[PDB]
């Protein structure tokens, strides 16, 4: 195997580490259906100030997913849950938040930050005041709000409140501070993951070598000379007539690439014989 | 070409992973998530 | 200003077979001398279509089933359908989409808009300019906003025959609605043209709605207002398996459906257009 000799990092053009209060410093969090979106764009992100906070407890990514980031905007989503809603934040996996509340995108996945709100965000008849969606006519798509502050039809017929045996679209959490862990409301931000890109830098093009390459959506090792290909200007990359991608339009300077793989084989020997000789040559 | 386009086609099947590919089920997901996941695309892909 | 009209009529429920329409760019990727084989949600060919001819006092734009996507046509000769309205209850009870095109730029909001009961653009008819997008009065609990590069298009009434063919596909995913555009010249008569025109990707719009309904916001035209003409359609995306030709340069030139007759069923089967006479075996029933 030939083993490679250079980094080609290669992106549009760079940001430094923002801060984002949006992240780790707000303090109230209103309804999960009406969840508040607050976006990331444009920066250089780790998103270690998650875990770098006095008003966060939790600390897990779904927490390898951290890094999960060279894509689109990244949206810090600000909701409260209880603790039996804690598990329904999820991509897909439908229960009362995911299924009518707040549905996750599942190209990338990012991190659900919840903390410890016993003695704020309750009391001991139940906070009942932050509501949710149960059961709604039609079920969310991913990453998806639902502010219908309406009373509501049960099965798509002229049956809304206050009428008789009309059902409302919220039921009560449960917030009691008199309760277990699994009712208690929770603040919760969530990275939607669906520009920041995590490791962005800008490297030189060292073309025509056995390389390492890290690209806007294309990682790998081979070889790198610019190609001839006609990319449309909305196509990022090219593949070959099997299933790898060899060729790539660049993100820094969209000088249309080649890729080809570093070269290998197998490797012969040829001898005449220890009792005629002790040389070799190799193929 | 068919006995070189089913080794090729069998590269991108599942095999009870979350994806075919090795490099993802490295660097995406959790070390434990990855050995699970690199020892079934192997014994998948070796008996292919 | 939620107004109304004069008199809203009914189509004319023109029948037509769609027959090479829907076709688009699915991904980023590119690939040439090669041919490839997919499902999406695609619109399929030789479709049964329905002819919205809306003319002088006619206006279809109702509560539309949208539910994965659809797919739009409009043979324009006064550019008339150039609004959509997205959501799910149409009235100011959740949240909304409208996308317009209002003659300077393509305004796209999610909100929970005080919706009219009328999607309509108030556009005086002997010149052709938008006194205001009366489809909305204001919003509520917004979580999108956007205005696009500005450009002007005449939309006007004009006579004769129809000489602006543009094509729409829509499609929930991911939050991101995906609108992706197509445009071809015609000189067109009747109810569409035959032929084959592609799609391309445009917009990527994280709208954050719940998407099950649509209703496509015409252009109304009166100096009590009326429309003037235009035929344009609906259609439905629907995940069936197609074929993807690309020539040298990556254009999509041709594709087949899979499902439409037991003959291209089998170029499905066979990674062709030529297939040499005999028997084949295809999949079970
Ligand atoms: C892919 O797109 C490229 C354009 O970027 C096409 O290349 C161009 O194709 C045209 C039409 O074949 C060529 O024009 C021809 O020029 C000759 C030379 O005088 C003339 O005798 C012909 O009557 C015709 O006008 C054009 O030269 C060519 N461009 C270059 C640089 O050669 C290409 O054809 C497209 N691919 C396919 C498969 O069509
Ligand atoms: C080595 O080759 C020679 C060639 O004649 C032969 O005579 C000799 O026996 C060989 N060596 C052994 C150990 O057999
Ligand atoms: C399409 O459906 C309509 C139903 O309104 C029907 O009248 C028409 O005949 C159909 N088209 C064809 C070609 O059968």
């Amino acid at each position: 195997r030939v083993v490679p000799s250079g980094d080609v990092v290669r992106f549009p053009n760079i940001t430094n580490l923002c801060p984002f209060g949006e992240v780790f410093n707000a303090t109230k969090f209103p309804s999960v259906y009406a969840w508040e979106r607050k976006k990331i764009s444009n920066c250089v992100a780790d998103y270690s100030v998650l875990y770098n906070s006095t008003f966060f407890s939790t600390f897990k990514c779904y927490a390898t997913k951290l890094n999960d980031l060279c894509f689109s905007n990244v949206y810090a989503d600000s909701f409260v849950v209880k603790g039996d809603d804690v598990r329904q934040i999820a991509p897909g996996q439908t229960g009362v938040i995911a299924d009518y509340n707040y549905k996750l995108p599942d190209d990338f996945m990012g991190c659900v930050l919840a903390w410890n709100t016993r003695n704020i965000d309750a009391t001991s008849t139940g906070n009942y005041n932050y509501k949710y969606r149960y059961l709604r006519h039609g079920k969310l798509r991913p990453f998806e709000r639902d502010i219908s502050n309406v009373p509501f039809s049960p099965d798509g017929k002229p049956c809304t409140p206050p009428a008789l045996n009309c059902y409302w679209p919220l039921n009560d959490y449960g917030f009691y501070t008199t309760t277990g862990i699994g009712y208690q409301p929770y603040r919760v931000v969530v990275l939607s993951f669906e520009t920041v890109c995590g490791p962005k830098l800008s490297t030189d093009l060292i073309k025509n070598q056995c390389v390492n390459f890290n690209f806007n959506g294309l990682t790998g090792t081979g070889v790198l000379t610019p190609s001839s290909k006609r990319f449309q200007p909305f196509q990022q990359f090219g593949r070959d007539v099997s299933d790898f991608t060899d060729s790539v339009r660049d993100p820094k300077t969209s000088e249309i690439l080649d890729i080809s793989p570093c070269a290998f084989g197998g490797v012969s020997v040829i001898t005449p014989g220890t009792n005629a000789s002790s040389e070799v040559a190799v193929l | 070409a068919q006995a070189l386009n089913t080794l090729v086609k069998q590269l991108s099947s599942n095999f009870g992973a979350i994806s075919s590919v090795l490099n993802d089920i490295l660097s995406r997901l959790d070390p434990p998530e990855a050995e699970v996941q690199i020892d079934r695309l192997i014994t998948g892909r070796l008996q292919s | 200003r939620c107004t109304t009209f004069d008199d809203v009529q009914a189509p004319n429920y023109t029948q037509h077979t769609s027959s090479m329409r829907g076709v688009y760019y699915p991904d980023e990727i590119f690939r040439s001398d090669t041919l490839y084989l997919t499902q999406d949600l695609f619109l399929p060919f030789y479709s049964n279509v329905t002819g919205f001819h809306t003319i002088n006092h006619t206006f279809g734009n109702p509560v539309i089933p949208f539910k994965d996507g659809i797919y739009f046509a409009a043979t324009e000769k006064s550019n008339v359908v150039r609004g959509w309205v997205f959501g799910s209850t149409m009235n100011n009870k959740s949240q909304s989409v409208i996308i317009i095109n209002n003659s300077t730029n393509v305004v796209i909001r999610a909100c929970n808009f005080e919706l009219c009961d009328n999607p309509f653009f108030a556009v005086s008819k002997p010149m052709g300019t938008q006194t205001h997008t009366m489809i909305f009065d204001n919003a509520f609990n917004c979580t999108f906003e956007y205005i696009s590069d500005a450009f002007s298009l005449d939309v006007s009434e004009k006579s004769g025959n129809f000489k602006h063919l543009r094509e729409f596909v829509f499609k929930n995913k991911d939050g991101f609605l995906y609108v992706y555009k197509g445009y071809q010249p015609i000189d067109v008569v009747r109810d569409l043209p035959s032929g084959f025109n592609t799609l391309k990707p445009i917009f990527k719009l994280p709208l954050g709605i719940n998407i099950t309904n649509f209703r496509a916001i015409l252009t109304a035209f009166s100096p009590i207002w009326g429309t003037s003409a235009a035929a344009y359609f609906v259609g439905y995306l629907k995940p069936t398996t197609f074929m993807l030709k690309y020539d040298e340069n990556g254009t999509i030139t041709d594709a087949v459906d899979c499902s439409q007759n037991p003959l291209a069923e089998l170029k499905c089967s066979v990674k062709s257009f030529e297939i040499d006479k005999g028997i084949y075996q295809t999949s079970n029933f």
